[PDB]
RNA sequence: GCCUGCGCCCGCCGCCCGCCCCGACCCACGUUAGGGGCGCUUGCGCCCCCAAGGGCCCGUGCCAUUGGCUAAGCCGGUCCG
RNA sequence: CAACUAGCCCCGAAAAUGGAUGGCGCUGAAGCGCGCGACCCACACCCGGCCAUCUGGGCGAGUGCCAUGCCCCGAUGAGUAGGAGGGCGCGGCGGCCGAUGCAAAACCCGGGGCGCGAGCCCGGGCGGAGCGGCCGUCGGUGCAGAUCUUGGUGGUAGUAGC
RNA sequence: AAGCAGAACUGGCGAUGCGGGAUGAACCGGAAGCCGGGUUACGGUGCCCAACUGCGCGCUAACCUAGAACCCACAAAGGGU
RNA sequence: AAAUUGCCGGGAGGGAAGCGGAUGGGGGCCGGCGAUGCGCCCCGGCCGUAUGCGGAACGGCUCUUGCUGGUCCGCCGCUCGGCUCGGGGCGUGGACUGUUGUCGGCCGCGCCGGCGGCCAAAGCCCGGGGGCUCCGCGCCCCCGGCAGCCGUCGUCGGCACGGCCGGUACCCGCGCGCCGAAAGGCGUGCCCCUCGGGGCACUGCGCUGCAACGCCCUGCGGGCUCCCCAUCCGACCCGUCU
């Protein structure tokens, strides 16, 4: 069930990558997408090779949407006590420490981690904090 | 269409026969049925999944079906056997027999052609005109369970034990493969013998000149 | 060695990979065209359905201790009068390879 | 035509790389309607025959390690012209 | 022998930057007319997988809670002008929770990962004092232009020149 | 007369790519989610350029422009033992 | 900070043509890759239920009041036993990712076979007559008996292979007594055939992925950017006017 639903999102890929037409040329227009209004657009009438647009049919499994390429789902844990929600999950949710919190606080997270058994990237964000390549 | 005709205009013929095979010790499975086996006190959660049990039967039944027939085109024991893939491909050998598993136990004699013992899958396999007699070989001691190639488990020994790393992961000589062998290959010599040529014609190899066309090259 | 037999380095049959599946405006990189030789007629190219087609090339660059790499395929279906085949690999094989010669063995036989 | 801060270059063998557009058996009367061989009338002749191929590697554990040998070759490298 | 019919070819048919069945070239065509098969071949058609939208269901009796949820349907989806729908980002305010000199914000990063996107996340480097998320509220709220405004900086050019 | 000005009906373009017509906003084929696999249309199959130098039966020899795909890239009266 | 400039490195190359991108492959650069899985037994380690005791938050409820059901901790008594970390001892074999075998579904693929239609008849042997030819061979046409085999229409039947997707997670499929490596078969009644065999009837539950190889760490698959080669709409780049 779950498991090739994976394998179709992973494999395939609609990595197209959604570039502004004429982005290259000009630094300062942006690489974000935004929607050609004019007519006179190649883009606009839908020529191929000039960059496909952005459609909902290029989405995937709605069980693969928002998920980590282990499967997991990704969640940022701020702090400690969200943990706690992330135990009920365990398999299912993963735990990712924040930005803002530094070194130190970083370490009772991980520790905490360990026991609710949701060790990846929790763990590895951590170590370069501390000091690592 | 001819084979599945009789369970196609029928339904379940064969499946009738034995649960009126089994009605025939009286009163039974109707009644056990409702009774027979397990069931609450669960685990972790909901428990919503999957297999042992039932579905397991009637899979391991229809694998077992390509083994001949619709791999097979034709072939008896005793025939020889273009290799086209694996190891040993371009080596023509004799068929010893059709294991469980579905692949071939073969053997070309070691001496004379490389060959082992060996399994190799029917898929491969170009079934030629010649048949080489097997009347009194005995291939009876190589079997589908003969051939399971150890894992890196630990070492080869016990178990339980603090091992080393000099393990074979990929391959696996036993050394009783080797004696035996040497026995099976002995029978086989004699009949090879007895048509002309045929010795040395195995280990010279078959492949297609340029202008051959596979599809007319048809042994 | 073992594997080794009495001669034959070529192993297989030859075949050339003329271009991909095309139009004249455009290609479809996803099913490759093979002109394969010695086969002159539809009927005779209908053998090839199912057969093992290797790509092997060479590269600078060392992998696992070797520089020789391989894309597998294999033959879908027959195509056109002339002996041309359809194919489909793993990955998509590249596309510099317009005028090279490809392998496609005998590995598994219909036959 | 010339090429030294002991560089450069050729000969000789040793080890290694990198390619091929994929090497990884090989290939001559002439002619667009003739070729060959034979007896010979010795010719732009006679009679035969052919039109859709040949030969080799083909067996050297992709060519192991060893001992010897044929007809005295076959094939590579050397060398004579 | 004469008058006709209609095919192709020839003539009629002469323009300028050299030139165009698109090109090469093609004569038992690769030409021209026509027949017969095979075959090639669009985001079209089919089958399957999958997305949203729309339609019809279904499942809350509480005591895992999105029930505006979740799950089963099948059909449909180009799209300017334009409408409606659902979101994202920024600044500040009421709420709520977090983060910090044992290194905040900011900035850099042919470093990783997520989302169809809007964007987000995280690491490393730089840095040195305050800041961000979430729920409400509100705008002087998001830029590529405007012979744009203001600041900086090229090619021009080490050139015209002196 | 006009790629002209103005009506009638309808389809397109405008709001149309993709495939075809070498090339072309409007012609031809077909309206387009995202993909794999199949199968076609238009138009092709000597090579470009994916694909029969395929089969069949005719016609054509063009030194005063051989001929070669609707729209479309022009063309006629009239002449030829 | 952007722009620009410098240095240097990488790619590329000094035989070659540029919309600067997409698409494919290779290099260059870099992050990732269950803590290493399970059953069992032996030792070591720790704890103890039931029942009595002693102190309590609870329940259905009633709700003055009543009756049935609590669990737990303290930790003593009286009888037994279990679990967990590690080691020992045995069996099964789990770690991203890539590869191969297979079952089912869908679709293509080539080939072989049967019957009927089209009063059936080309057809060949036998027989008869006629015409034409009128130089005769020969040619034609028709009719009756005949192996025979034919183009086209319709339909059914059989094989041999492969692509792709998925492994069927509730009625798709199927097992539950026996033998048989195996596949596979093994009841009985009925009826047709009455031969070989066939069709037809007859119980309920439980439940949906099988074989193999590499390695996970050594080491490496990979992702991403530029470049070169391949390929392509490339109506000049966008906006506006039209």
């Amino acid at each position: 069930m779950a498991v090739p639903l994976l394998t179709k999102k992973i494999v395939k890929k609609r990595v197209k990558q959604f570039k502004r037409p004429h982005s290259d040329r000009y630094i300062g227009l942006k690489t974000s997408w935004r929607r050609p209004k004019g007519i006179d657009s190649r883009v606009r009438r839908k020529f191929k090779g000039c960059t496909l647009m952005p459609n909902i049919g290029y989405g995937s499994d709605k069980k693969t949407r928002h998920y980590l390429p282990n499967k997991f789902k990704k969640f940022v844990v701020h702090n400690v006590s969200e943990l706690e929600l992330l135990m009920m999950h365990n398999r299912t949710y993963c735990a990712e420490i924040a930005h803002n919190v530094s070194t130190r606080k970083r370490k009772e997270i991980v520790e905490r981690a360990a026991q609710l058994d949701i060790v990846v990237t929790n763990k590895l964000a951590r170590l370069r904090s501390q000091e690592d390549e | 269409m001819a084979p599945t005709s009789k369970m196609a205009l029928g339904i379940k013929r064969a499946s009738r026969s034995h649960t009126y095979h089994r009605r025939g010790l009286w009163a039974i499975k109707a009644k056990h049925g409702g009774a027979l086996p397990k069931a609450e006190k669960p685990a972790a959660i909901a428990e919503p999944k999957f297999y042992p049990a039932d579905d397991v039967k009637p899979r391991t039944v229809s694998t077992r079906k390509p083994h001949p027939t619709k791999l097979r085109s034709t072939i008896t024991p005793g025939t020889v056997l273009i290799l086209l893939a694996g190891r040993y491909m371009g080596k023509r050998v004799v068929f010893l027999k059709q294991l469980q598993s579905g692949l071939l136990l073969i053997t070309g004699p070691f001496k004379i052609n490389g060959v082992p013992i060996r399994r190799v899958n029917q898929a491969y396999v170009i079934a030629t005109s010649t048949k080489v007699d097997i009347s009194k070989v005995n291939v009876q001691k190589f079997d589908d369970k003969y051939f399971a190639r150890e894992k890196k488990t630990r070492a080869k020994k016990t178990e339980g034990e603090l091992f080393e790393s000099d393990k074979e992961a990929t391959k696996n000589l036993p050394d009783f493969k080797k004696d035996d062998q040497k026995v099976i290959d002995a029978e086989l010599i004699k009949a090879i013998d007895a048509v002309p040529d045929l010795k040395n014609y195995l280990g010279a190899r078959f492949s297609l000149r340029d202008g051959d066309k596979p599809h007319e090259m048809t042994f | 060695m073992k594997g080794r037999q009495g001669q034959r380095v070529r192993l297989y049959v030859r075949g050339t990979i003329l271009g991909y599946k095309r139009s004249k405006s455009n290609q479809y990189e996803n099913t490759s065209l093979l002109q394969i030789e010695g086969v002159n007629t539809k009927e005779e190219v209908g053998w090839y359905a199912g057969k093992r087609i290797a790509y092997v090339y060479k590269a600078k660059t060392k992998s696992n201790d070797s520089t020789i790499r391989c894309i597998w395929g294999k033959v879908t279906r027959p195509h056109g009068n002339s002996g041309v085949v359809r194919a489909k690999f793993r990955s998509n094989l590249p596309p510099t390879s317009m005028g090279k010669k490809v392998r496609v063995f005998m590995y598994p036989s219909s036959i």
